[PDB]
């Protein structure tokens, strides 16, 4: 599975220097006789090409390393340490989040369960 | 246990013979064994065939997979829900998939087996990941038309 | 059994509105002031408070706790689904209920 995954993260450094949404350089090889199979999003392959894709975008951004140099997250650990307990927190309410749907789907399944089914009113 | 292949799905005009004639086709099948009931006295609708390569094995199983024989659901392989009389001839991940179409599944389903055979046993469990999956699998797939063997599903564990 | 028996029926007058689609019902309810989503079921005529005869089909209900369960005839096998979480919405903001 190396060579395939070698073709999308090939097809996902192509398509990410591309100035339109249509105009890429794998829109013109696939009328060019080459088959590539990851370009329709009907494969299950289609769904890691695009996070290639995004992630060869966000490898592109100006504080990606290419005109600039990133100075907190490489010359403060106390800013990572911040980081890490702002997404423990956020990964704590996601969870809570969870939690509290759980319950309230519990609580519309209790509901459900017991409402009275025999009394039907056609209008 | 490799160049046996365990059939499922065998009615009473199926016999021990029958299914080395049927078998012999595919390959030659050496032997047949039918576990017969203690309180019955006769086949449990599974039975197994022992041939004599791997290779004759593994075309009975590619060949003969879900096949209507005696009005019955045959079908040859390697040797809170309950769900009860469905086919041997799916598996984990095709119960899985049939499921995937009325909710979501928490992990991956789990169908019994017989101590002896190790095939089908005749029920199997799997758990939703909420009751509204539940519910619909016992209004929708509690009846559906599976591949000619009616299905129930029931609740495992119910309070009142 | 708790909640069975302390939901309050007044059973007030429900707004249905259906409309034929092509690729859906739209009832309106009173503000319930609670988080409990009003549920569709189908169910069987066999079941009845007088049983009446030839009662052979189906018939789809929306029920909720402050207000009472409206019941649509379905002379089809199946044209649509009725799931609770698949087509079906509550807007608690207009309490718009919609199914189809």
């Amino acid at each position: 599975s190396a060579f395939d995954l070698d073709v999308v993260k090939l097809t996902a450094q192509f398509v990410a220097r591309n100035g339109r949404q249509f105009l890429t350089q794998l829109m013109q090889k696939e009328q060019r006789n080459y088959q590539f199979d990851f370009l329709r999003p009907q494969h299950s392959l289609f769904n890691y090409f695009t996070k290639l894709v995004e992630q060869y975008t966000k490898i592109l951004i100006p504080p990606k390393g290419l005109f600039s140099k990133l100075k907190k997250e490489a010359e403060n650990p106390r800013e990572v340490l911040d980081q890490v307990c702002y997404r423990v927190e956020w990964a704590k309410f996601q969870e809570r989040e969870r939690k509290k749907e759980e319950e309230e789907k519990e609580k519309e399944r209790v509901a459900y369960a017991q409402i009275d089914w025999h009394d039907f009113v056609v209008v | 246990q490799d160049a046996t292949v365990y059939v499922g799905g065998l009615d009473e005009k199926v016999s021990e013979p029958l299914l080395w004639e049927l078998f012999l086709q595919a390959g030659p099948v050496v032997n047949t064994h039918m576990p017969k009931d203690r309180v019955t006295g006769q086949h449990q609708g599974y039975g197994f065939v022992e041939f004599l390569s791997e290779e004759d094995a593994d075309y009975a199983i590619k060949i003969m997979n879900m096949i209507k024989l005696y009005g019955k659901p045959i079908r040859v392989n390697k040797a809170n829900i309950f769900i009860g009389n469905l086919d041997p001839e799916i598996d984990e991940k095709l119960l899985y998939d049939t499921f995937s179409a009325f909710g979501v599944i928490l992990q991956t389903p789990k169908i019994m087996r017989d101590p002896d055979t190790g095939n089908s046993k005749g029920y199997a469990f799997i758990n939703f990941a909420s009751f509204d999956a539940s519910d619909a699998a016992i209004e929708a797939m509690n009846g559906q038309y599976l591949c000619n063997r009616p299905i129930t599903v029931s609740y495992a564990f119910k309070k009142d | 059994v708790e909640v069975k028996k302390f939901v309050k029926i007044g059973r007030p007058g429900y707004k249905v509105t259906k409309q034929r689609d092509s690729e859906l019902f739209q009832i309106d309810y009173p503000e319930i002031a609670e988080g409990i989503m009003p549920r569709h079921r189908f169910m069987s005529a066999y079941e009845q408070r007088i049983e009446p005869p030839d009662r052979r089909w189906q018939y789809l209900l929306m029920a909720a706790e402050p207000y009472e369960t409206i019941a649509f005839k379905v002379p089809s096998r199946e044209i649509d689904k009725a799931e609770g979480k698949f087509w079906t919405h509550w807007n608690r903001e207009t309490k718009q209920f919609f199914l189809q």
